[PDB]
């Protein structure tokens, strides 16, 4: 669903309690001053990345500070944040499990892993665990589509995935330990699984071929 | 004289040198491997001729165009207007099967932080805009780490490697849209606004990011750029078909035994570099159903094609279909591929921006109408109304996107019309 | 001393540089259909109606944003360009909803008078519409979402004409929706104006709402006088009785705007 | 020295924070220089 209309509601409402740390704030005019003067606008996409960190979700009020610090109609915050996807503007889980399902990622059976998210997990595509830890959503390609079915955990891809190396991540997010970024089985990150078919010699240093004048 | 097999590239002649990470991705590393060398006397050569070099090597847009890349960079040689100018790397990388960007990013930073100083130095550019997707924040995060240490190393910022030029590499972060691979799209999105793309009767060189001129290129282009340079056009240009030159990276998925990526000569035979650097599709060459070249934008093409057809632009174009971005898609015959483009055209709706109304519309509409096709709740004539929908939605779209949705079910249809036709008759049989 | 000779279906015309291929074709006369492009607001060019052929390109420019160069012959009504428009219609009259005898735009509608002229006069859409949650902006323009063709017109006369920037868009795909997101009403001396701007029944006036049909009333020519600037309107009156008041184009003292204490 | 290729050393992602990439953005910014300006502070300005 995702409904593009901001109803107010007691948790999230204009008064809801939200600022920005200080580091943040030094962050915020950094990143401000990356973009040319009298254009202070380039910087809502980055800021308002930023107040997701230290809140996790967008309240309508982090929307309303964002657009007070970068001197911009409220609408204009709104209308890239509904736009964008990885804006969160309802709460999430502290893990949000999205799985690519499009079709480079789909004909090597990532439904075999969605599945077994939705087992371990007992959380229907689109939920959140009681618990609050894990959110299973589905996403379109996120890039990594040489490799197997990966999934994408906050801030972590998890590539080369088969239904038991997730069934090892899942259960070690539940304990806090963090699983180890990168494919879940044998290729580093996007060789051959059979070999190296490529850069067997050492690549040749400071000058080779280099043409005469440069 | 002229060579015939294009293929089996050398190991010599390679630009990206650390495609999965053997070797050491900073400073020191990149160095050890030719990269960031010589730089001052580029830069010093002068603009024009990096541009004419460019031009001789031949290099075609790697992005998933194919304008020449020296005509395109060309096209801000113009004069100074007081409006500074401005270079941008594409590196939203949205398109399904891609994953070369993301490699070079996180394994050969420096080659394209020395892309970035080359090319706005060619281009008169007064810093660099590398706009990579939200997703890869690990990717980002390394970029930015090998942009510090050539920073402290003095290579770019004041004084560019001693010659006198001043430019700075910004790396914007996405936020999650497949739209924002568009450039004009990536460049409002840089702007602060959404990614919707804008029309281009004005043209980046004329009018970009905050209204000064700005040129998006894409990853691999301007990461060979300096190797271009160094190596010189001509080495380029050996490689490769002619007005095909140059060496791509194959991104190699789907139902291949060793998905992977291979950095490979243009107008290679598609049978060898599947049997070769992928392992074959699974099954054998006889178990292959259907092949899409280039990413979800080019249309798919059968087996029967996929005997004979080298990888270059206008040999895959011959083929009714386009090189695009390089991204291998096999499908072997226990694919439903009904199925895999309905998937695609969902896909296409889910990052369609909104902005004209045969996109918005008319994608929807595609979904719908392949959702059905895949339970075969149709009859033959909606079969020929998807055909007159997809041709409605080519040409008359803001950017590209339409088209490149339009351009799977034209692929599918033309390919595979019995499949839809026999599916749609056993739903009737079924349905008694 | 700067004039560019231009063709529209082969008479050849004088136009000053910079000149859109849409003026140049009301220089002929041929007005060329569109609904996102309005002569006061900024070219958006995403209606995608104004989608013309340019002799020897293939390749239907948008003439409602693209300037004209030397020797162009704009062949408005060439089969590509009827095609075209044909096809951008059925594209807008997909998701529309079935409302027109509940509509108030009903009989002054711009969709359904280029659908009679350039559009098809049937329909190959066999699947489910989609529908929009209606939202609130005041007492005075009263919305009905799911008949909007996301023109984006309001929001650029919000944005420029009221100054006001209240007015976007939410979401992409076909679930992107114009409108507030939160809950404010579109407060402004120039807000009724919106309504003459949204050209279907998204956005209509809530006093006349439900009480006159366009072709039944009586157009007369007059003078406000709420105001001391004196824009010209028109009362249209049925009857013998007032039922709204539209703004009359004079381009110096009202342009085609009118306030809402006029309207 | 051996030209070790069989091993990956690109893990130093592993130890990546949320902040990691704003936070590297920060202390960078000294070594850029004066951005462009185009006059009015804002477009609305
Ligand atoms: C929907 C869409 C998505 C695109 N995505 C990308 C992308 O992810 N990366 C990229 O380099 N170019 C992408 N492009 C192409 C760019 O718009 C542009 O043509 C290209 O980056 C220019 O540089 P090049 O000539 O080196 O390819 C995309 C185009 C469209 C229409
Ligand atoms: S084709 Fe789709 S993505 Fe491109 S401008 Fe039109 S609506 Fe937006
Ligand atoms: S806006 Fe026009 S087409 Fe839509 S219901 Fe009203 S009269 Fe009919
Ligand atoms: S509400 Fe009316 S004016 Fe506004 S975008 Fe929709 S159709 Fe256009
Ligand atoms: S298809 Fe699964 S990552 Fe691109
Ligand atoms: S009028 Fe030119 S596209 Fe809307
Ligand atoms: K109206």
């Amino acid at each position: 669903g995702a409904l593009f209309v901001h109803r107010d509601t007691p948790e999230n409402n204009p008064d809801t309690p939200f600022d920005f740390t200080p580091e943040n704030y030094k962050r915020i005019e950094a990143i401000v001053k990356n973009y040319p003067e009298g254009h202070k606008a380039a910087a809502v996409l980055p800021v308002l990345d930023l107040a997701q960190r230290q809140n996790g979700w967008l309240p309508i009020s982090a929307m309303n500070k964002v657009a007070e610090i970068l001197q911009v109609p409220p609408m204009r915050v709104y209308e890239v944040a509904t736009f964008y996807t990885m804006y969160n503007r309802k709460p999430v889980g502290k893990y949000h499990i999205q799985v690519c399902t499009t079709t480079p990622c789909m004909l090597r059976n990532s439904d075999s892993i969605l599945e077994a998210i939705q087992k371990k997990l007992g959380i229907k595509v689109g939920e959140t665990t009681p618990d609050k830890l894990f959110t299973l959503i589905e996403v379109e390609c996120l890039g990594a589509c040489v490799n197997a079915p990966m999934v994408q955990i906050n801030d972590n891809y998890y590539e080369d995935l088969t239904p038991k190396d997730i069934e090892e991540i899942i259960d070690e997010l539940k304990a806090g330990k963090i699983p180890k970024p990168g494919p879940r089985s044998g290729r580093f990150s996007c060789e051959p699984a059979g070999g190296l078919t490529s850069l067997t010699e050492p690549p040749k240093g400071p000058g080779f071929g280099v043409q005469a004048g440069l | 004289p002229k060579k015939t097999s294009f293929g089996s590239l050398k190991d010599e002649d390679r630009i990206f040198t650390n495609l999965y990470g053997r070797h050491d991705w900073r400073l020191k590393g990149a160095q050890s491997r030719g990269d960031w060398y010589k730089t001052k006397e580029i830069l010093l050569k002068g603009p024009d001729w990096i541009l004419g070099e460019v031009k001789t090597s031949g290099l075609r847009g790697r992005g998933g165009a194919g304008f020449p890349t020296g005509l395109k960079w060309s096209f801000m040689n113009k004069p100074s207007d007081g409006r500074p100018k401005y270079l941008v790397v594409n590196a939203d990388e949205g398109e399904p099967g891609t994953c070369k960007d993301r490699e070079i990013i996180r394994h050969d930073p420096h080659k394209l932080v020395e892309g970035c100083l080359v090319g706005g130095r060619a281009m008169g550019a007064r810093a660099a805009y590398i706009y990579i997707r939200g997703e890869f924040y690990n990717e980002a995060s390394n970029l930015q780490v090998a942009i510090r240490e050539a920073y402290e190393a003095g290579l770019i910022g004041k004084n560019a490697c001693g010659s006198g030029y001043d430019f700075d590499v910004f790396v914007v972060r996405g936020a999650g849209a497949y739209i924002c691979g568009e450039e004009t799209a990536l460049i409002e999105s840089i702007e602060g606004k959404q990614g919707k793309p804008r029309l281009k009767p004005p043209f980046p060189a004329d009018v970009g990011v905050f209204g000064c001129p700005t040129t998006v290129a894409n990853v691999e282009t301007v990461a060979v750029s300096p190797t271009i340079c160094r190596r010189g056009g001509a080495w380029f240009a050996s490689f490769g078909r002619e007005r095909n030159s140059g060496t791509k990276l194959f991104n190699i998925s789907g139902h291949v035994n060793h998905p992977c990526t291979v950095e490979e000569e243009m107008s290679v035979p598609l049978k060898e570099l599947i049997e070769k650097h992928a392992g074959g599709v699974i099954g054998g060459w006889d178990n292959l159903l259907a092949v899409i070249p280039g990413g979800s934008s080019t249309p798919l093409i059968p087996k029967s094609v996929c005997e004979t057809v080298l990888m270059d632009f206008d040999a895959l174009v011959q083929a009714q279909t386009g090189l695009g971005t390089a991204a291998v898609i096999v499908m072997d015959r226990s694919t439903d591929i009904v199925k895999a483009i309905a998937r695609l055209i969902e896909f296409y709706k889910h990052e369609s921006c909104g902005q004209c109304t045969p996109c918005r519309e008319g994608v929807d509409w595609m979904n719908k109408v392949m959702a059905r096709f895949v339970k075969g709740d149709a009859r033959p004539a909606e079969i020929d109304s998807l055909w007159e929908i997809s041709k409605q939605i080519e040409g008359h779209t803001i950017c590209a996107l339409g088209d490149g949705a339009a351009w799977p079910v034209q692929g599918l249809i033309r390919h595979f019309r019995p499949e839809l036709e026999e599916r749609m008759q056993q739903f009737a049989l079924q349905h008694q | 001393s700067n004039l560019i000779e231009v063709f529209v279906d082969g008479q050849s015309v004088m136009v000053e540089p910079g000149t859109t291929v849409l003026q140049a074709c009301e220089k002929v006369g041929m007005q060329i259909p569109r609904f996102c492009y309005h002569e006061r607001l900024s070219v958006a060019g995403n209606c995608r109606m104004c989608l013309v052929e340019i002799e020897k390109a293939p390749k239907v420019v948008a003439a409602c944003a693209m300037p004209v160069m030397k020797g162009w012959n704009i062949l408005t009504n060439s089969e590509k360009s009827k095609k075209a428009r044909e096809g951008v219609m059925e594209f807008l009259l997909a998701n529309h909803p079935l409302d027109c005898p509940i509509c108030d735009q009903g009989g002054e509608c711009d969709l359904q008078d280029q659908s009679m002229m350039f559009g098809s006069d049937r329909s190959r859409f066999l699947e489910g519409k989609r529908a929009v949650e209606d939202k609130n902006i005041g007492p005075l323009v009263k919305t009905i979402m799911t008949r909007c063709i996301q023109c984006t017109r309001c929001i650029r006369f919000a944005s420029e004409i009221a100054g006001v920037d209240d007015l976007g868009t939410t979401g992409r795909g076909n679930d992107m929706q114009v409108g507030t997101y939160i809950e404010k009403m579109f407060m402004s001396e120039l807000s009724g104006n919106i309504i003459d701007i949204c050209p279907v029944g998204a956005l209509t006036s809530k006093p006349y709402a439900f009480t006159a049909r366009p072709w039944e009333t009586r157009k007369t020519e007059s003078i406000d006088v709420m105001d001391a600037v004196g824009s010209n309107i028109v009362v249209s009156t049925r009857t013998g009785e007032v039922m709204r008041i539209l703004p009359r184009m004079h381009e110096d003292i009202n342009e085609e705007w009118i306030s809402d204490k006029t309207r | 020295e051996p030209f070790d290729n069989s091993t990956y050393r690109n893990l130093q992602h592993h130890e990546y924070s949320t902040y990691t990439f704003l936070d590297l953005n920060v202390e960078l910014s000294k070594f850029r220089m004066p951005q462009p300006s185009s006059g009015r502070q804002s477009p609305r300005h």
